[PDB]
């Protein structure tokens, strides 16, 4: 299961 | 950044005359990742090829598995064509069964 | 043995119409489960393994959802990393991000990363202790700072430390039947002359998983490297691995040389000879 929360750069 | 790919052509499974089998052109080291890669018969280009999906390894560099279905014959000769930014020609690397 | 998740993410932009083509896939060991593609028509995250199709339709909801938000987040990494760069509008460029946890063979946390490249070259990447930040240059520097700020390493680090684990070991019981099999190399070798005078000999290892493996060429039980090659392990494309290694030898004195395979589904590693 993939990450739940990106954030950006 | 500009890494030019390297090739292999090779089987799936081991080559014998007149057996279905698998035709692999595995293309990896590039970079950027847009890049044109078709299976040849004879000089000509084979229609059904099918690859992977993108991905890369460690250092960043993109791979690709490009493979469709053949039958090895002792007179078709098998070839896997590369286009990338960084060739000036088309790289062509042949099927050789004991490779 | 040790087992790994790991999910690679690559978008390229399209400088002169639409969003930036979006590539997502997901691994266990050397195994890819799922995809998204950005230019496939279903817009959903995709099963690639036979066990990952064990997962009902909330599983498939929520990994497409935060698979597309992953696709967002980069398409304004671009844009960012455009002006950070002072580029134009006029090229294409690439952001690759690459994430995920190992365990060791009591299947329990061993080790997170979580990387990201811009044009193919190093940007920002998490510490092995999961609480710090390596950048590249002074524009990585300054994510570095927002990030720090925002703390981001804590939340990534409870992904990785936690929920990623807890994947994997989801992952590998559902797929047992393949996951935990190690498949040994088939072996044989070939003899090839080149004149009178030399002759190659190469070792094969096919159908072989994991990918990992060691083929070495030893001469009277000694270790030889010259006069040798060692192509890259490649995909066989049904989920196994092939490699060859292969060494000049004089003709007659085939008999001297000896090839040697480590892999782990091998109990001891094998010797080859002519």
């Amino acid at each position: 299961g993939i990450w739940g929360f990106v954030f950006t750069l | 950044i500009q890494r030019t790919p390297k090739i292999q052509v090779y089987s799936r499974h081991p080559a014998e005359n007149g057996k279905s089998n698998f035709l692999n052109c595995y293309v990896s080291g590039f970079h950027p990742s847009d890049i044109e890669v078709d299976l040849l018969k004879n000089g000509e280009r084979i229609e059904k090829v099918e690859h992977s999906d993108l991905s890369f390894s460690k250092d960043w560099s993109f791979y690709l598995l490009y493979y469709t279905e053949f039958t090895p014959t002792e007179k078709d000769e098998y070839a896997c064509r590369v286009n990338h930014v960084t060739l000036s020609q088309p790289k062509i690397v042949k099927w050789d069964r004991d490779m | 043995g040790s087992h790994s998740m790991r999910y690679f993410f690559t978008s390229v932009s399209r400088p002169g119409r639409g969003e930036p083509r979006f590539i997502a896939v997901g691994y266990v060991d050397d195994t890819q489960f799922v995809r998204f593609d950005s230019d496939a028509a279903s817009q959903r995250m995709e099963p690639r393994a036979p066990w990952i199709e064990q997962e009902g339709p909330e599983y498939w909801d929520g990994e497409t959802r935060k698979v597309k938000a992953h696709s967002q987040t980069h398409r304004v990494d671009l844009g960012t990393l455009r002006g950070y760069y002072n580029q134009s509008e006029a090229g294409s460029h690439t952001v690759q991000r690459m994430y995920g946890c190992d365990v060791g063979s009591d299947w329990r946390f061993l080790r997170g990363y979580h990387q990201y490249a811009y044009d193919g070259k190093d940007y920002i990447a998490l510490k092995e202790d999961l609480r710090s930040w390596t950048a590249a240059d002074m524009a990585a520097q300054t994510t570095k700072h927002k990030w720090e700020a925002a703390h981001v390493a804590e939340q990534l680090r409870a992904y990785l430390e936690g929920t990623c684990v807890e994947w994997l070991r989801r992952y590998l019981e559902n797929g047992k039947e393949t996951l935990q099999r190690t498949d040994a190399p088939k072996t044989h070798m070939t003899h090839h002359a080149v004149s009178d005078h030399e002759a190659t000999l190469r070792c094969w290892a096919l159908s072989f998983y994991p990918a990992e493996i060691t083929l070495t060429w030893q001469r009277d039980g000694e270790d030889q490297t010259q006069d040798t090659e060692l192509v890259e392990t490649r995909p066989a494309g049904d989920g196994t691995f092939q490699k060859w290694v292969a060494v000049v030898v004089p003709s007659g004195q085939e008999q001297r040389y000896t090839c040697h395979v480590q892999h782990e589904g091998l109990p001891k590693p094998l010797t080859l000879r002519w």
